[PDB]
RNA sequence: UAUCUGGUUGAUCCUGCCAGUAGUCAUAUGCUUGUCUCAAAGAUUAAGCCAUGCAUGUCUAAGUAUAAGCAAUUUAUACAGUGAAACUGCGAAUGGCUCAUUAAAUCAGUUAUCGUUUAUUUGAUAGUUCCUUUACUACAUGGUAUAACUGUGGUAAUUCUAGA
RNA sequence: AUUCAUAAUAACUUUUCGAAUCGCAUGGCCUUGUGCUGGCGAUGGUUCAUUCAAAUUUCUGCCCUAUCAACUUUCGAUGGUAGGAUAGUGGCCUACCAUGGUUUCAACGGGUAACGGGGAAUAAGGGUUCGAUUCCGGAGAGGGAGCCUGAGAAACGGCUACC
């Protein structure tokens, strides 16, 4: 929060996706970097648009610390960055939590069993059912 | 599949690898300059073939030629800025003449070594590696920079980099707990 | 192949798009439309590259999806609806209007037009015909079919449309002395003044045409658009009017005008 | 045996290869237009059957109670409104629209109806639908006599305008 | 970076090779687990053979769902939400891989089609259809084998199949 | 440049198409009936143009080989006429004369550790060698052959048969 002098750079007005689109470079003179809950919500303040409507990435750090450039964009409303802000982002800023799902592998080789099986599939348990006995 | 990455050589072995003249210059040139390769000398000789090559071809041409009046310009330009060849010129003259003494002059481990701050050529590569140089606002870490004539009053010590306050270095830092020790 | 190709690989995409080699192998192939599939401009590379108004092509799609875009008025909710050459885009958040032009070097350049200017586009008409019922009509350069248009029209000239409907409101014939565009060629771009047409009864009418500096060249017929008359052109000129500065002197005027 | 059907037409007790395809029975193509061949049985019963499929379409005067005691009640109604019609076929005008075949399931404590969505049944949206596309139709076609009778009216300036330059020629 | 050098003779000048020399988006291999970026990679022999697992599927406001699927009726007693399947439609002729064949044959410069087009896209375009015919008369709108689904099935087995 | 486009006239067509389809919107003059009209659209099946394509030629150009000088032999083999087939041209195939066609300017055979090209390596200038392989075109799906569907495949993560 010192000497952070975060800025932005051309700022264009893109009302099609309904945001600000910028490049956003910060000097952090004796620091490392600065990260997602410093940046983003000093991005906020300096443009009083919204909280959560701010996301940025990139930020690679000059070769020898000192400075980071990199992308930014802040949306009219919170409401608004739901409808157009990857899903990565969301779940990465704490906006939505993903619930944990099955792998590609797993998940390509069920939809491989079920293609082996015609119709729904409820007749077909019973059938092995009543012929298992013999 | 991807579209491929081009890439290119930077430097050419000489036809005849045991040359007494040619290896005890080399050598020699490694000497006054701090070079750690004779790749070093060999890309600098190459980089001056690509421009021997393109000077004779673009005089070659005859004057008032738009090709060399383009081309012939832009390489003057560039060889300006890079200061290998003397500023006082207008005549296409010195590029043909340039000599391999005169890139590796310009390189930064030379460059801060005359500036004041290195003492060696040695000791500027050895600076050089350890980033305690700016060149703009940036440290660099390159013994080959080609500095463009606009950075020669911009060098400076990195402001990451010891003798720039609050930053003693390591083995300082060290040498800092064994003051606090000494008395315990 | 068996059948058409649905792929364009990128290093296979046309030049003037201006794409990069890496950051991806394929490149937008321009679907089924109005304009060719070399001399076309997806509206992927337009809305994403030119204007950098998107990131990707996923967020394109977001933007395509809420019919903001729309080309001679019609929205066209596609990623790679092939906008060609003088066609009129037009982007409603904040009344942006485009017309998709050439420039200088023989890229499409970006214009910024106004509303009244937007209304109107310049075909160049392909071919004349009469259609079923003796109905006649006119083959513009991007497509269109217009029955019934003047008798006096014939091919290689250019009407304009209005784009609210499909009717000729007026026409240029093709003759020396009138202002022309170069759609093709090496000479892709350049602003023309016809000064003559040699025939070569068979194939590939030459055209000879010297712009406003007094530099004259030679383009086959199919690569003209006559834009205008002497003086004012049909449509607005892009910056710089298409005069073909040469690598000297564009040199000097890039380092003074900058 | 081995679970191979039985095929009618092929007039044979014996098991044969045929090359089959959509519409034709005992194989069910995963592709349009494929065809496989596959091994099947003849039509004519023998002692190497498993299994033999029979209906019944005339019963004796004994009973069997797991067939005539069961009746298997209605799972499907009809659907189309035509098709409906003809299911109780009382009249046309006593409202069997609102009187529709509702069946009784609940998955819980509620219990709802879920009538069928009738099929071909007049709406006044398909009276929107057809009376558009008449409206549409006439100004098509009275446009382009429009367009016809002025452009005419366009050749006859022009012809006029040809001739009148012939008039000033040769005297 | 328009170089050459060693080897036949006692010695010399040649012819002339052998050998050296430099490069190789030429390959292999020898000698190595400490650096940044970038990157080829079962082509050569075997277009040889393949265990296994993936690599083509597909939905909208808007073609079909009464899933006996999950869900606050008063905008959902004809259905109007979401929605597994199945039908229909589209796609699977793209992509990706490999280099066996192939010597005016492929291919390259893309001549010609006045020698043949219409997944598709885009634009335009059908007042002519009581064809047992100047209403002797359904378009406020003539049906059906069969899919899903319910039902004891057959076969060791397959993405096998009519039996209500 | 046309027997072109497109008319028009006998006719022929074994019905080609010429919307019984779908969503959102229910605005309005009325002697209250969907009765007068409704607006955006989705999917259309025909035709013309357009776009993405496909098929078809040689204009010129390909490595070594004469230890290949003649080759093309009912049954095609160059041309003619007609038909059939094809989406279409065409010996593409079927019904005849003439020996027609090619050839030392190298035909035709043979070889290729031969897919072609953009290119690569190497360079004073000329060259020599390479190019399976990031792009383009071709071909193939173990070897042959045949085919269904489809606008498009002689498809092989489609089918059929033999090896």
């Amino acid at each position: 929060s010192d000497a952070v002098t975060i800025r932005t750079r051309k700022v264009i007005s893109n009302p099609l996706l309904a945001r600000k689109q910028f490049v956003v470079d910060v000097l952090h003179p004796n620091r490392a970097n600065v990260s997602k809950d410093e940046l983003r919500e000093k991005l906020a303040e300096v443009y009083k648009a919204e909280k959560d409507a701010v996301s940025v990435f990139g930020f690679r750090t000059q070769f020898g610390g000192g400075k980071s450039v990199g992308f930014g964009l802040v949306y009219n409303s919170v409401a608004e960055a739901k409808k157009f802000e990857p899903t990565y982002r969301l779940v990465r800023y704490g906006l939505a939590e993903k619930v944990e799902k099955a792998s590609r592998q797993q998940r390509k080789q069920k939809k491989n069993r079920d293609k082996k099986i015609f119709g729904t599939g409820k007749r077909l348990a019973k059938k092995v059912a009543r012929r298992n006995a013999d | 599949p991807r579209a491929p990455r081009t890439y290119s050589k930077t430097y050419s072995t000489p036809k005849r690898p045991y040359e007494s003249s040619r290896l005890d210059a080399e050598l020699k040139l490694a000497g006054e300059f701090g070079l750690k390769n004779k790749k070093e000398i060999y890309r600098i000789s190459f980089q001056l073939s690509k421009i021997r090559r393109a000077a004779r071809d673009l005089l070659t041409r005859d004057e008032k030629d738009p090709k060399r009046l383009f081309e012939g310009n832009a390489l003057i330009r560039r060889l300006v800025r890079v200061g290998v060849l003397s500023e006082d010129k207008k005549k296409l003259d010195y590029v043909l003449a340039l000599k391999v003494e005169d890139f590796l002059e310009r390189r930064l481990q030379t460059q801060v070594y005359k500036l004041g701050l290195a003492k060696s050529v040695h000791h500027a590569r050895v600076l050089i590696t350890q980033r305690h140089i700016a060149v703009g606002k940036q440290i660099v870490n390159i013994p080959s920079f080609m500095v463009r004539l606009d950075s020669e009053k911009h060098i400076d010590f990195a402001p990451t980099s010891p003798f720039g306050g609050a930053r003693p270095g390591r083995v300082a830092r060290r040498n800092a707990a064994r003051k606090a020790e000494a008395s315990g | 192949a068996r059948g058409p190709k649905k792929h364009l690989k990128r290093l296979a995409a046309p030049h003037h798009w201006l794409l990069d080699k890496l950051s991806g192998c394929y490149a937008p192939r321009p679907s089924a439309g109005p304009h060719k599939l070399r001399e076309s401009l997806p509206l992927i590379v337009f809305l994403r590259n030119r204007l950098k108004y998107a990131l990707n092509g996923r967020e394109v799609k977001a933007i395509l999806m809420q019919r903001h875009v729309k080309v001679d008025g019609k929205v066209r909710t596609d990623t790679t609806y092939p906008a060609g050459f003088m066609d009129v885009i037009t982007l409603d958040a904040t009344n942006e209007n485009f017309r998709l032009v050439y420039d200088v070097k023989g890229r499409f350049a970006v214009h910024r037009i106004t509303d009244e200017e937007a209304s109107y586009k310049l075909g160049k008409v392909k071919k004349v015909q009469l259609g079923k019922k003796g109905v006649p009509y006119v083959v513009t350069h991007d497509g269109r079919t217009i029955r019934y248009p003047d008798p006096n029209i014939k091919v290689n000239d250019t009407v304009k449309i209005d784009l609210a409907s499909g009717k000729i409101t007026d026409f240029i014939k093709f003759d020396a002395g009138k202002l022309v565009y170069v759609t093709g060629g090496r000479n892709l771009g350049r602003i023309g003044t016809i000064v003559h047409k040699e025939r070569h009864d068979g194939g590939f009418d030459l055209v000879h045409i010297k712009d406003s500096l007094d530099n004259t060249f030679v383009t086959r017929l199919n690569n003209v658009f006559v834009i205008g008359e002497q003086g004012k052109p049909y449509i607005s000129l892009p910056k710089g009017k298409g005069i073909k500065l040469s690598i000297a002197e564009e040199r000097d005027r890039r380092r003074a005008q900058q | 045996k081995q679970g191979f059907p039985m095929k009618q037409g092929v007039l044979l007790p014996t098991r044969i290869k045929l090359l089959l395809t959509k519409n034709v029975s005992c194989y069910r193509p995963r592709r349009d237009g494929e065809r496989k061949r596959k091994s099947v049985r003849g039509a004519i019963v023998g002692p190497d059957l498993a299994v033999l499929a029979l209906v019944i379409v005339k019963k004796g005067e004994q009973e069997l109670e797991g067939l005539t005691d069961t009746t298997v009640p209605k799972r499907l109604g009809p659907k189309r409104a035509n098709n409906i019609r003809k299911f109780f076929g009382l009249s046309k005008e006593d409202d069997v629209r609102d009187f529709v075949i509702r069946r009784e399931v609940t998955k819980g404590e509620k219990t709802y109806t879920k009538a069928p969505k009738i099929q071909r049944l007049v709406t006044p949206q398909r009276l929107q639908r057809k009376r558009h596309q008449r409206a549409l139709k006439v100004r098509n076609a009275q446009a382009q006599r429009e367009a016809a009778a002025e452009y005419a009216q366009l050749l006859a300036k022009r012809l006029s305008e040809r001739k009148a330059e012939k008039a000033e020629i040769r005297k």
